[PDB]
């Protein structure tokens, strides 16, 4: 799911964090009992997958722009 | 024997369910105790988030 993150003082909020729900943890001890949520943003996209490839004539940001583009980011 | 002064006892037993008594192992007192006292705790839990005008 989507997250988004907005805060201030006496209702003036900003915007501070955007981005997409990973991990939902528990705990639980004596006296205290929680629920934890993370986080990220949409770049995390790009750590997954091993790749292999050729590129020809391209400059280096080229071929930044490429690798970012291929994930819609 | 209503009007019998009971005295206090104590009895000394062997296993968790109180049916085998250690042998010789009863006491009885000669002079009461003037009075006793019982104390009962019950515990909750209390977090509560901030902004809030009471906790769950």
């Amino acid at each position: 799911k989507e997250i988004e993150i907005t805060v201030g003082y006496h209702s003036d909020d900003e915007t501070i964090f955007k981005g997409v729900v990973i991990r939902q943890n528990l705990k639980i001890r004596n006296n205290q009992s929680i629920l934890i949520v993370e986080s990220r943003d949409m770049a995390v996209k790009m750590t997954l997958r091993r790749k292999s490839k050729y590129f020809y004539e391209l400059s280096d940001s080229d071929i930044l722009e490429e690798l970012i583009s291929n994930h819609g980011l | 024997s209503e009007g019998k002064l009971e005295k206090l006892r104590i009895v000394a037993y062997k296993d968790s369910k109180f049916s085998d008594e250690v042998e010789n192992g009863e006491f009885i007192t000669l002079l009461n105790p003037e009075k006793y006292k019982f104390q009962y705790r019950v515990e909750q839990n209390e977090d509560q988030a901030s902004g809030t005008s009471s906790a769950p």
